[PDB]
């Protein structure tokens, strides 16, 4: 499936994912497409930080779900 | 509402200001219309406002684009504007 | 007194508190307010230490929050950010 | 002398740099630091956006000055 991925800014980036893939496994494609380490990473869903060691479907996103990323810088 | 555009109208002459040192008045909206984005934790908007503005105390017509989005999650929230485009008709 | 923006700034401490927390908590009012605030380039930081007023079982109770809020502005753009970062009962 | 890097939520990296070094130089400072590659970087300073050509002496820059980054996703 595809899910979406902005900035405070508005700077958005599209993954194609599956539900079974983890945290840790999309800020590993975060990575490879934008070159951001993942211990940069700070991922936002339904009011929440998403856990590294937890997959998509424990946070219920869905097909064109949008996640937000904020730096870290730590 | 009526209100909150005219604070960003005020954004962009301010903003525009800033960036030509361009001495321009705010005198009202006249029109404003939005497209707005809805996901989850955010919503983005792209604000059309056509302002009137005097440059000598000639009153004239100028086309701003703001953008605005809000995004929240639990214990936070954040907002961020950005103009975009200034010019007249 | 620049009190409307507190009491905003209460309101969301105690609004996140209960989306947190689930606990509704209803606003009455602020009685202290003091903040520590950091002037840089581009940008104001303020931590604000409210002292609020809430009804926990419909009895006025007092408690603690901090608030941190993040300005940020250049030509062009401006940014505002805003964490609840403690909440907690005397 | 010592300058500081911040994002838009507040999050803080100290390094240490000359008034001759360039914008692109304090980029490889920051990639070096935290990872971030330079083309996610976003530089400001001055109400300004901060040019790689340019150093840090033309953007006045002293010391404990404070920088701003936001992430492109480019």
């Amino acid at each position: 499936m595809q899910i979406f991925v902005k900035t405070l800014t508005g700077k958005t980036i599209t993954l194609e994912v599956e539900p079974s893939d983890t945290i840790e496994n999309v800020k590993a494609k975060i990575q490879d497409k934008e070159g951001i380490p993942p211990d940069q990473q700070r991922l936002i869903f339904a009011g929440k930080q998403l856990e590294d060691g937890r997959t998509l479907s424990d946070y219920n996103i869905q097909k064109e779900s949008t996640l937000h990323l904020v730096l870290r810088l730590r | 509402n009526s209100l909150e555009i005219e604070e960003l109208a005020r954004f962009a002459v301010d903003e525009h200001n800033k960036k030509e040192n361009a001495l321009l008045e705010f005198v009202r909206v006249v029109k404003a219309k939005e497209q707005i984005w809805e996901m989850d934790a955010s919503k983005e908007t792209m604000y059309y406002l056509t302002l009137e503005a005097k440059d000598g105390g000639k009153k004239k017509l100028y086309e701003a684009k703001v953008w605005v989005k809000m995004t929240h999650w639990i214990g936070a929230m954040n907002n961020f504007k950005e103009l975009q485009e200034f010019k007249p008709v």
